[PDB]
């Protein structure tokens, strides 16, 4: 049985309208997680009782390394807490936005993780449907961890579909933003979304207002750099492709189609899973406490069922 | 440098 109290409560590294994320100490080891901390009122009043039973049971129900893994999750008679595994580099919306644009072959160390990433969840028949720069995170030797699983859809297999409209207006793949019913390329998308900011350094389509960002989304062609590789614009064009059917990943072999690529040519896929690659950044963070890759904004500020059965866990690691 | 996105559902 896990409390509030088997924790010290040291910084806030994020902060959505339903919940925050801080780093924690468990006491009794001297180990650090980032715990999510979620009020039970505000979740049932909000109708996201079955978005964070859903969280729960992808967390409960997966294992790989470029996942976030869960470590505890418990209950108090008014807050759902999370217990995983603490990204130590931050987003890589955080470094993106530093750097501005990665080189090529930093994109593709980055992509392929992502790519086995998803690859493990749609053969757990999960669809992650929030790709995005905020919910990739770096763990301390530079890995991809992927965070967030509460859009999720859980039991897609093969051609399945889905209805609900929901991710993020900037990553939405084109067939959402039409009526009626998905399937799980839309994964695939938002890698490309992903992979377009990281080698050109911006969103392919943005608009302030979400009437003008959906049609350009729907109706717009993308533009890339002159300078970047035929293999690069290639990846791009078929990950962005309007039609699912048509795009890259959208076919019957999911992720093969991507793994095989030619950008991803050099790529051993059996040891990508394996992280035998040295990555192309280690974040260089002083102390497990350092919260230097996480935004002043967050980090600064101070710190003072039935429904739900699924929700309880304690991890075999 | 983008701001930063919303996740949603409807
Ligand atoms: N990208 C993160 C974020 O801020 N997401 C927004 C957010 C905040 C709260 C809630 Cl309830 C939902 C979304 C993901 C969670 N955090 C993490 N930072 C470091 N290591 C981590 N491991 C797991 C999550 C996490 C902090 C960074």
């Amino acid at each position: 049985k896990v409390t509030m109290n088997d924790f010290d409560y040291l910084k806030l590294l994020g902060k959505g309208t339903f919940g925050k994320v801080i780093l924690v100490r468990e006491k009794a080891t001297g180990r650090y997680y980032a715990m999510k901390i979620l009020r039970k009122e505000v979740i049932i009043a909000k109708d996201e009782v079955a978005h964070t039973v859903t969280e729960s049971r992808v967390l409960q129900n997966t294992r790989h390394p470029f996942l976030t893994a869960l470590k505890y999750a418990f209950q108090t008679h008014d807050r759902l807490c999370f217990v995983m595994e603490y990204a130590n580099g931050g987003e890589l919306f955080f470094h993106l936005s530093r750097e501005r644009v990665f080189t090529e072959e930093r994109a593709r160390f980055y992509g392929a993780e992502i790519v086995s990433a998803l690859e493990y969840l749609h053969s757990r028949d999960v669809v992650y449907r929030d790709i995005k720069l905020e919910n990739l995170m770096l763990d301390k030797d530079g890995h991809i961890k992927i965070t967030d699983f509460g859009l999720c859809k859980e039991g897609i297999s093969d051609g399945a579909t889905m209805k609900t409209f929901c991710g993020t207006p900037e990553y939405l793949a084109p067939e959402v933003l039409e009526d009626n019913d998905y399937g799980r390329a839309v994964d695939w998308w938002g890698l490309g979304v992903v992979m377009y900011e990281m080698m050109c350094g911006r969103l392919p389509f943005y608009n302030q207002d979400h009437e003008r960002l959906f049609e350009l989304i729907l109706m717009e062609e993308i533009r890339f750099p002159r300078t970047l590789s035929p293999e690069a614009k290639s990846l791009l064009a078929g990950l962005l492709k309007k039609d699912p059917k048509q795009r890259l990943g959208g076919g019957p072999s999911d992720a093969k189609e991507v793994m095989e690529h030619r950008f991803f040519l050099s790529i051993n896929w059996q040891d990508v899973v394996q992280k035998k690659l040295l990555p192309p950044f280690k974040p260089q963070v002083t102390s497990e406490v350092d919260t230097r890759y996480f935004d002043d904004e967050f980090t600064a500020q101070s710190i003072t069922q039935e429904m739900f059965e699924d929700f309880d866990y304690i991890a075999d690691w | 440098g983008r701001p930063r996105t919303t996740s949603f559902a409807e």
